[PDB]
């Protein structure tokens, strides 16, 4: 696996950029290793975008980058989980707080969780 | 405003054993 991390600025958008003009070198010699006039057999290739568009479209086309993976802001149900995976039932629980709840942590952490997603969507 | 990328020029270098 070959992980080019911050590829939405990554050698460049050909043919674009007035202080840089190395793309017309590093790009080329990219997209020619990968699916050239010999390819890669077990060679996977996975790069990490925040702007789309700013990537080259000849490396984002089918038998160079195939699977893309689109990742959303999270909402609500979302929100619950991603709570859920750091307010773990092993964080000093105050006694006043786990009173209402007869000392049931996991129940209370998940009321918690509930009323703040609750508050941050309102 | 603009970028420049180098080429070098090779001195010459020799050495005995």
């Amino acid at each position: 696996i070959v992980f080019f991390d911050e590829m939405d600025s990554i050698f460049r958008t050909r043919g674009t950029g007035v202080s840089s003009d190395v793309e017309t070198t590093v790009v080329p010699q990219l997209l020619s290793e990968i699916d050239g006039v010999e390819g890669l057999e077990n060679v996977i290739v996975i790069g990490a975008s925040n702007r789309e568009d700013m990537i080259d479209p000849a490396i984002l086309r089918p038998g160079r980058l195939d699977v893309k993976i689109k990742i959303e802001r999270p909402d609500a149900e979302a929100a619950q989980d991603i709570y859920s995976k750091y307010l773990t039932e092993f964080l000093p629980v105050h006694a006043d707080d786990l009173a209402e709840f007869d000392g049931d942590r996991s129940a209370c952490i998940k009321a918690m969780i509930e009323k703040v997603v609750d508050r941050m969507y309102a | 405003g603009s970028m420049a990328q180098e080429q070098t020029k090779r001195g010459g270098g020799g050495g005995d054993d």
